[PDB]
């Protein structure tokens, strides 16, 4: 499980791997690493089986809950919060478990995209970069990154970011879903 | 490339012997002779092959020395001897020795743990990886004082029901020893 | 720590016959080298016909045969004194064993009967609830012995349907002295319950070591 | 006559074993949204890697009581236990403040701790329930 | 030289790869005028019956026999060993062989292996200085008794033994006794049955070997 | 409890034609050390019952307590507690046994192993073993410990099977008894020579012999 | 007040009956214990329950030991008007003679079907269980469970047990009219993944190569049901089943 | 045995004699080879007659020793003066009952005007157990033999005092983690009356 | 098996007792019984066709 | 100690009289709690008059002892009657330069003209200690006061007699690991005597 | 006094430390060709993983000598171990026989052994190099 976050001048890039569980050969078209919290609000998540997927939806369900009960979408900040409550609560009474969530968001209030990262232990960092899963990245982000670059250079470096990880993969490095999160919702993008 | 493991299968007759090894159809035998004494050895397929070259060794210079042929009882000893040197290195098998001797005329089957203790049946001997469900059968199936023809037809029913309970290109190599003619046969199920 | 589990050393065997079931085990209770008893039955009349064994720990074994039969004698007050089928026995038996599923019981479970259409039926258990109808089934130690002796003289695919009951007999008796011969955990004495239309009957057979 | 707690361990477990908090869709499986705990806890979980001494601290105080009571059931007779549980109950059903989680005065004096402080005193201590009604719910049987 | 210590290394490293290494009632008692030794007959490898008539009595000397538990292997070897020691000995001192030398050559050969030959024996035997009975251990050391027992049923027969002993016995109480302690350990328990083989030696007589003396 | 501490060796019991016979030596023992003599590990139960426990003495005494509560509440409130409603051995094997399972069960166990004796109101004997695993079992002859492999093998050689009970006196089972006793003694390192003998027959009822020494010892072989 | 007194009042402690779990599960007080519709599952009283059972589960007898299902290839996928499920029917002797052949695929309902890949005792008792809950809720809303529905059940069932020793690898395939075809993973760890196509056995890579050669939407019955068999036959007679909306129907070695 | 707590190793006597009962201790406390308490009075006391010592772990002895107090005092406002087998009951069911938790021995000595005197010992386990005379502590097993050659039925009480007296000095000189001085506990119908004896004397014995 | 259509009826009507005291001990339930009766119509084989 | 190895629980005393010297031991050899002999001879001849009881690994004494025996047959075909002192040296130099290796105890008792009867023990590691009187074994902790109070110096031979019967019948009475027989060996300048005492006997003490 | 030999594990190591096998071309260096072990045997893996008895065999009749001869010095004096070294000595430098592994009649006859019999004597224990006379001629001589 790999997951990628950009964070441009007016938008969130988000890119996420497919699962390939043990040894099963599966045909399937769907994104399974990533659940909508809210129309302006994405996350993406890795790490083990079945407990990942219960704690995302988990989430997804109290997010909805709230945005039925007021009538009103609550911030990327306010989500990243609220998330990182309750992943250092599931974790209290048990031995944790491998996760690692990307929220992507855009604050229509502030007008501005938001990024943020969450760890296992629940250490919550809001970051204009961030990758987790394969272990040089970094180095190439920090080399060519801009704050105020437009959608397509994202793509683009995210492009490149991909043709640097593939060379490693052991070539079953399938296509990788992106999702764009920004001032008109959360599309996919088709390439 | 994997060869471990195996069964090997012993039977007396009237004045006879069989002896019976599995095999993978399609050239490593598990049986050998050194003259009119035969050696089935199951397990690890290294030291088979070792032991086999020891006693082909040991038993040229004996035949060099004695100017006549050994007896299974006398290479009995040898192995249990040979066995027992590696005390505390053993080798990983079972063999199993049978023959009839040339004066007295009598058949001779035995089977040996790892470190060369001795077990001499009058019956058969089982060896390989299991020694349970085929032991199972070959008691089942095994009579006293049978012809040669009758001989290969229990050890050869014994051998295929081992080979239906649990493949695809098993085979199976049979002697039928006498104290004139060896007679050895391919089973291709 | 306190080890909680035991081996007592048993062998049972159940056939299934055209009319008829047959049930039978060896008698020897021991404790890995020594004879406990030399008559100790592990082969129980149930109610309904239908006859039970479970081999290996002994107490689990006792444990299960008595929750079952307080378990029949609740069906037969709560339903009118309905007779238990033998598949509704061997589901039953089935949610009795995967009851304890992280602390289960040490035992093989065979039971035997007729069917709704009166032919004979035997049910094989796994220690964990895993369970399936068969013709012939051997458990325990000396298994391995008992059924090749058996294949050897029926043809499971004389043909089994067409034998009788006291043919039968004699062959689980030919079987189990063999094995008594060859294997040192059994001995001392076999027996054999019967179930047919007119209920189960019992046999008894002296084996070697008296 | 028992001084550390004793018989702590859970001997069964089943899904439907919180009868608080139960699907409504399958009552067999419990409802992991009203739960509130993070959403990723399994019960098998709460069956392993605990401190040996959580047991011994929650059990504690009702192991005393409970010895207690066994004592003036020996020295006493079957009244005094009777009495003294009597009392207790009608003492703890009566309250009913759903805004507050202290203790009351008069369970204080029963239990002969007007003037003792432990850490339970010092340290007594969402999207769904935590409400008046859940309370209500829990209290009333409904 | 000697017992082999190549592929010890080879050997746990397939024990540690998940590689499977593959892999008895005796009686002593003395009567007035000798000794006699009496063993089952049943050989078995694991819970299978491998032989209903093994013969576990073995011969040091013509009048200096001996049976043995544990490693097979070991006891064989070892007995044979001492054999060949002993027979040289008495050609070399052209006297008849001492049960007390063979006693001490066993001990110290046992002694030198630390307990890494795992061989438990009873031997009798009877010299020009009488009559005697042993009991040896794998690590080296050894005990003297009137009436011994050894193997998986040696309790069943040392209680036989322990009814049904005096200090003046006959030769047929004698391999009664043994007969019976043998026959206790082949009813009442699992590694022990078949038949009885005894063996009498009697001061100033031929060793008589019975085999299959009750079957 | 979770490893014993104090405990007692073993009880051999035996079928004869008319009853039973059950035995067991007085003693305590605190590791290697035979701390305490004295110690009665035969517990009559009724007039028709005797039960010989082995093992932990804390249990065993758990166990006595049981057994005084079970025999009192027999007696409440039925009249007819010496009349036909006693307490048949069957009755308190099936509920020691119940006990020693449930308590195998629960991680918990009484490191015990008991021997019920007794006669039933029709006359027939009752002879049956359950340790603390749960594991019960019946025989013509029954043993703990080193006598399961020393006492068992000697009383077998009277009493073999079932056709055999009817031809067996009390005296001949007693004595068999005796020297298993001695033979015992002989051979435990933790057995004492004070032991006491419980018989129980159909006509004559109860017979609890107390302070019974082992007798007629041979040491007299030293060289 | 007098329950008190009673409480108080002076053998079934030793028994532990009076706890009400230990005398309905050996049914003194009735036939409760085979009324619960969630069962109840004994666990050591320990401080570790988990190493435990993982200690006692890998150590002597046979037929003491846990039954594990046939890792034998099982196939699954849905070309234009259903489901085919292919498995290979070679079974495996040991000391027993069949008195009928074995199933390697669970019967859920007439509209259900299951695979096992696993612990056998799980997977059968489990999938027993999930079809009387489909039958409930069918019962309750007057419509056919959903196959998401179904899958999820046993999914959230699963991870309730997560890491106390259960083995199970399931594909529920289903046909309804709302849905289509569909079929979803399960397994122990809790692990739900909807998929087209799903090969899981001892040699799956050859199935999934021949199936991916010559897969298309638009095959026929006869097609599909060939193509399954083919494949299955590379793997390594053929059970096969095919499910429409009106339920499965099954193949012996079509 | 929790890792890090106190162990009671000492020497305890009890004896009973013709017009009562005594008890008797030594007075060393130690940690490891450290004398923890070099003067410790380990004659407990749970009734007006009825005293007590204690082996094992020294807290779980203590909590057993209040709570005994404690029962025999309400027991006392109930019914009376208790028996020494009351008190003897009641140490061994809470020592039997949490046995898995705590490791506690004692040794009970009371009088009363219908027993006249009694020793009871209860060892690590919870079993109980009526004697003449007891002994118990890390010290106790080199006197086994001594007092089993040495003692006498209803002796007088200065034959008593003698017994203990040497019995103690032997086992104070061969054990280690015992040793200081003698403290006795004389339990008759006429009171109860208290006995310490210094190293300069024993010693000489 | 198919449950036996007195025993369903049986089971009911232990239900419908709760107002009190159940029909195994139970303690009470509801308030109130129920204001509702049933006609229960099924077949089986021990019994045929039913109508309680 | 070895695993499976046979261990000496024994109970051996050695005590020095106006004449000699008296060597005692028990008669009992166990592998746990089995009796594997009942009649064990536990007084070991090392020469004439110096004899020895061992301890500790069986196997490791025997072998020890016979080393012994051979270098005092050697030392006596040269010098003549070898001390005690000087077997009491080769006994101390074996134990203490093998001791990594073997586990052995030794109690020597002797007589010479010189010296007039001596007692050394060994005990486990290899030193050596010249008592007037020595005990050793598992049963020995249990008569450490008993012999303290009841051992003098320049006793008669049946005062010695009675107090080493006296202290080994209490050793066998309280350890599980000591047996039957009494065997003493009494050294003086007359010539050594053999000495058994039954159950029957001591257990009436 | 020793009975179980001591102090058989090395001290010290060093590549050079087999004076019968360095090479030519680096004689610091062990020659790898002519030692003939199989071409993958560091001297390191010599120095773990052995059996415990290994070294208690090898050397247990050396052992058993030292000490003969360490109470031979205590009771007769220095001549007496003197003089059987002496004979040792003697008999074993004047003894060359390449094509034999077996021991001489005198050796045994001194060590006592003329009727006793152990695995060494039953088990006395194919290459291209160094398996000729003129190797062990070099070895003896020293050259």
């Amino acid at each position: 499980d790999i997951i990628l976050g950009i964070r441009v001048q007016d938008s969130v890039i988000l890119a996420s791997s497919k699962a390939v569980t043990r040894g099963i050969s599966v045909l399937k078209d769907s994104d399974d690493k990533t659940r909508q919290l809210s129309p302006h609000t994405l996350m993406s998540f890795a790490g083990e089986a079945g407990d990942t997927v219960q704690f995302a939806e988990y989430i997804q369900a109290n997010i909805q809950l709230y945005s039925i009960r007021e009538d009103y979408e609550l911030s990327p900040q306010a989500v990243s919060s609220f998330v990182r409550q309750e992943l250092a609560k599931s974790i209290r009474s048990r031995r944790p478990y491998q996760v690692n969530v990307l929220i992507g968001g855009y604050d229509k209030k502030k007008n501005k995209p938001e990024l943020y990262q969450i760890d296992y232990l629940g250490t919550k960092v809001e970051l204009p970069y961030g990758a987790h899963g394969y272990s040089y990245t970094f180095f190439l982000l920090d080399h060519h990154y801009r704050p105020d670059m437009t959608t397509e250079e994202g793509l683009d470096l995210l492009k490149l970011c991909v043709q640097e990880l593939e060379k490693r993969m052991p070539m079953d490095f399938k296509g990788v879903i992106v999702k764009i999160v920004d001032k008109d919702g959360i599309r996919q993008v088709d390439d | 490339s994997s060869i471990n493991g195996g069964i090997v299968v012993a039977m007396t007759g009237k004045d006879c012997v069989a002896i019976a090894c599995d095999l993978r159809l399609g050239k490593f035998e598990k049986i050998f002779h050194y003259g009119h004494v035969f050696l089935g050895i199951t397990g690890l397929a290294t030291d088979v092959t070792t032991l086999n070259e020891m006693f082909r060794y040991k038993t040229n210079l004996y035949k060099l020395k004695e100017e006549r042929a050994i007896e299974p009882e006398t290479f009995t000893q040898l192995v249990s001897s040979s066995l027992y040197e590696r005390r505390f290195g053993p080798y990983f098998v079972g063999p199993v020795v049978a023959g009839i001797n040339s004066k007295s005329g009598k058949p001779f089957i035995a089977g040996f743990d790892l470190i060369g203790c001795i077990d001499e049946a009058k019956d058969f001997i089982v060896s390989g990886t299991a020694s349970d469900q085929l032991f199972g059968m070959c008691e089942s199936l095994y009579e006293p004082n049978l012809e040669p023809e009758d001989l290969f037809e229990t050890i050869s029913q014994a051998l295929l029901n081992a080979a239906d309970r649990d493949l695809s290109g098993w085979g199976a190599v049979v002697y039928i020893i006498k104290k004139d003619e060896v007679v050895k046969r391919y089973l291709k199920m | 720590q306190f080890n909680p589990y035991g081996d007592n050393g048993g062998t049972i065997l159940g056939i299934a016959g055209e009319d008829f079931a047959v049930l039978a085990g060896d008698t020897r209770n021991i404790t890995d080298y020594s004879i406990n008893s030399r008559y100790e039955p592990k082969v129980f009349d149930c109610g309904d016909n239908i006859v039970m064994s479970a081999n290996g720990f002994a107490a689990d074994g006792d444990a299960l045969v008595k929750r079952f039969k307080n378990s029949v004698k609740w069906y037969h007050f709560d339903h009118n004194d309905k007779k238990l089928s033998i598949n509704s026995a061997a589901r039953n038996i089935q949610h009795l064993l995967y009851g304890k599923r992280f602390f289960p019981y040490y035992v093989h479970t065979i039971i035997a009967g007729l069917d709704e259409d009166g032919k004979g039926a035997v049910y094989s258990f796994d220690p964990v609830g895993s369970y399936e109808r068969e013709q012939c089934r051997a458990g325990g130690a000396a298994a391995s012995l008992i059924m090749p002796f058996l294949d050897n003289q029926v043809n499971f695919k004389k043909p089994l349907k067409y034998l009788s009951v006291e043919e039968v007999i004699k062959l689980v008796r030919d079987s189990f002295t063999s094995a008594t011969e060859r294997h040192i955990q059994v001995g001392d004495g076999l027996e054999i319950l019967i179930v047919t239309k007119d209920g189960v009957r019992k046999e008894f057979y002296e084996l070697k070591r008296d | 006559m028992n001084i550390v707690p004793q018989d702590t361990f859970k001997s069964q477990v089943s899904t439907d074993q919180d009868k608080s908090v139960l699907s409504s869709a399958v009552p067999s499986l419990p409802d992991t949204l009203r739960q509130q705990e993070g959403g990723a806890v399994p019960l098998s979980t709460q069956l392993n890697d605990r401190h040996p001494l959580e047991s011994t601290l929650k059990n504690w105080e009702t192991t005393q009581r409970q010895r207690q009571m066994e004592q003036y059931r020996q020295i006493f007779g079957i009244a005094e236990p009777m009495k003294r549980t009597m009392e207790m109950e009608i003492v703890n059903r009566t309250d009913f403040n759903p805004l507050s989680t202290n203790g009351s005065i008069h369970r204080d004096i029963l239990l002969n701790k007007e003037c003792s402080i432990d850490w339970e005193d010092v340290y007594p201590g969402t999207m769904v329930g935590d409400d008046v009604h859940s309370k209500i719910e829990k209290q009333l049987g409904i | 030289a000697g017992l082999s210590f190549d592929n010890y290394q080879r050997n746990n490293f397939l024990a540690e790869n998940s590689h499977t290494q593959p892999k008895t009632t005796i009686v002593g008692v003395k009567f007035n005028n000798g000794v006699v030794i009496a063993a089952d007959t049943r050989s078995t490898q694991g819970p299978i019956v491998a032989d209903k008539n093994c013969a576990k009595l073995h011969r040091i000397s013509p009048k200096i026999w001996c049976a043995g538990a544990g490693t097979a292997a070991d006891t064989e070897a070892v007995t044979q060993l001492i054999g060949s020691n002993i027979e040289l000995h008495s050609l070399y001192t052209s006297r008849e062989p001492r049960v007390v030398s063979a006693l001490q050559m066993l001990k110290q050969h046992l002694f030198k292996y630390q307990g890494h030959i795992g061989a438990y024996l009873i031997v009798a035997g009877v010299d020009p200085t009488g009559s005697h009975l042993f009991s040896i251990h794998a690590h080296g050391s050894t005990d003297v008794g009137y009436y011994l027992s050894l193997g998986s049923g040696s309790l069943a027969a040392m209680a036989v033994l322990e009814s049904h002993w005096k200090q003046d016995l006959t030769k047929e109480e004698a391999i009664k006794l043994a007969s019976d302690a043998i026959q206790a350990g082949i009813w009442n328990d699992l590694g022990s049955g078949s038949n009885v083989d005894v063996c009498v030696m009697e001061i100033g007589k031929d060793a008589e070997y019975l085999r299959n003396y009750t079957p | 409890t979770q490893q014993p501490i104090v405990t007692g060796t073993s009880v051999i019991s035996m079928k004869y034609d008319n009853g039973v016979i059950i035995a067991a030596d007085n003693l305590g023992s605190y590791g290697s050390l035979l701390r305490f003599n004295g110690v009665e590990r035969l517990i009559p139960v009724g007039d028709n019952t005797v039960v010989g426990i082995s093992g932990d003495i804390s249990d065993m005494q758990h166990i006595e307590r049981l057994l005084k509560d079970l025999v009192t509440e027999n007696a409440y409130d039925n009249p007819l507690a010496d009349a036909e409603e006693a307490l048949e051995p069957s009755y308190i094997f099936e509920y020691l046994a119940t006990v020693m399972y449930q308590r195998r069960s629960k991680m918990n166990p009484l490191w015990n192993a008991i021997i019920v004796a007794g006669v039933q109101s029709n006359g027939d004997q009752f002879l049956r073993y359950v340790n603390l695993l749960g594991v019960t079992y019946s025989s013509p002859t029954l043993a703990t410990g080193f006598g399961a492999h020393m006492a068992n093998p000697l009383l077998r050689k009277v009493v073999d099977r079932e056709s055999d009970i009817p031809k067996t006196t009390v005296q001949v089972a007693e004595e068999a008894i005796v020297n298993a006793m001695r033979v015992l003694y002989y051979r435990d390192a933790r057995s004492s020579r004070n032991f006491s003998l419980a018989i129980i027959d159909k006509n004559t009822g109860l017979t609890f012999k107390k302070n019974l020494q082992v007798e007629n010892m041979k040491w007299d072989f030293a060289k | 007040m007098q329950a008190i007194a009673d409480s108080f009042s002076v053998l079934v402690k030793e028994l532990q009956y009076d706890n009400e779990q230990n005398l309905e599960s050996d049914f003194v007080t009735g036939a409760s214990q085979f009324q619960r519709l969630a069962p109840s599952l004994t666990v050591p009283p320990i401080a570790s329950p988990q190493q435990f059972l993982r200690a006692h589960t890998d150590d002597r007898n046979p037929d003491c030991k846990i039954k594990i299902a046939h890792g034998t290839t099982t196939l699954a996928f849905r070309f234009q008007g259903g489901i085919i499920v292919a498995v290979d029917s070679r079974a495996t002797a040991g000391n027993w003679v069949a008195s009928q052949t074995v199933k390697k695929v669970i019967e859920i309902n007439p509209f259900l079907l299951g695979t096992m890949a696993g612990g056998a005792a799980d997977c059968q008792f489990w999938e027993t269980w999930l079809g009387s809950q489909c039958r409930l809720h069918e019962l309750r809303e007057k419509e056919r469970i959903s196959v998401a529905a179904a899958s999820k059940i046993l999914s959230n069932l699963v991870y309730q047990y997560k890491g106390a020793g259960l083995s199970m690898g399931t594909m529920i395939c289903g046909y309804t009219r709302k849905e289509g075809p569909t079929i979803y993973y399960v397994d122990s760890d809790g692990t739900r993944l909807k998929g087209d196509i799903f090969c899981v056995g001892s040699g799956q890579t050859f199935a999934y190569g021949v199936l991916d050669s010559n897969y298309k939407w638009d095959l026929s019955v006869e097609d599909a049901l060939y193509l399954g068999k083919r494949s299955i036959l590379a793997a390594a007679s053929v059970n096969l089943y095919h499910v429409t909306e009106d339920g499965w129907i099954y193949h012996g070695n079509h | 045995l929790k890792k890090g707590e106190v162990s009671l190793g000492t020497s305890i006597m009890a004896v009973t004699f013709k017009d009562g009962v005594i008890l008797g201790a030594d007075s060393r406390t130690t940690t490891g080879a450290y004398i923890a308490n070099r003067v410790t009075d380990k004659l407990t006391r749970v009734h007006d007659k009825i005293w007590c010592c204690r082996s094992g772990s020294a807290a779980d002895t203590q909590a057993i020793a209040d709570i005994v107090q404690y029962h025999l005092e309400l027991y006392t406002s109930q019914y009376g003066t208790p028996s020494t087998e009351t008190a003897a009951s009641v140490f061994k069911e809470l020592c039997y009952e949490n046995k898995d938790n705590l490791t506690a021995g004692i040794i009970v000595a009371g009088y009363d005007d219908k027993n006249k005197g009694e020793v009871y010992t209860i060892p690590l386990g919870g079993s109980v157990h009526k004697l003449p005379y007891a002994i118990a502590g890390s010290g106790s097993t080199f006197i086994y033999g001594y007092c089993d050659k040495n003692f006498r039925e209803n002796m007088s009480k200065e034959e008593t005092v003698d017994f203990i007296k040497h019995s103690l000095s032997q086992a104070i000189k061969w054990d280690g983690s015992s040793g200081g001085v003698i403290r006795m506990v004389v339990l008759t119908a006429a009171g109860v009356e208290r006995l310490i004896f210094y190293p300069d004397e024993y010693e000489q014995l | 098996e198919d449950i036996n259509v007195e025993s369903l009826t049986q089971s009911v009507c232990d239900l419908a007792l709760r107002f009190g005291e159940g029909a195994s001990g139970e303690e009470r339930l509801m308030s109130r019984p129920f204001g509702v009766a049933l006609l229960i119509a099924g077949h089986d084989a021990d019994d045929g066709y039913q109508l309680f």
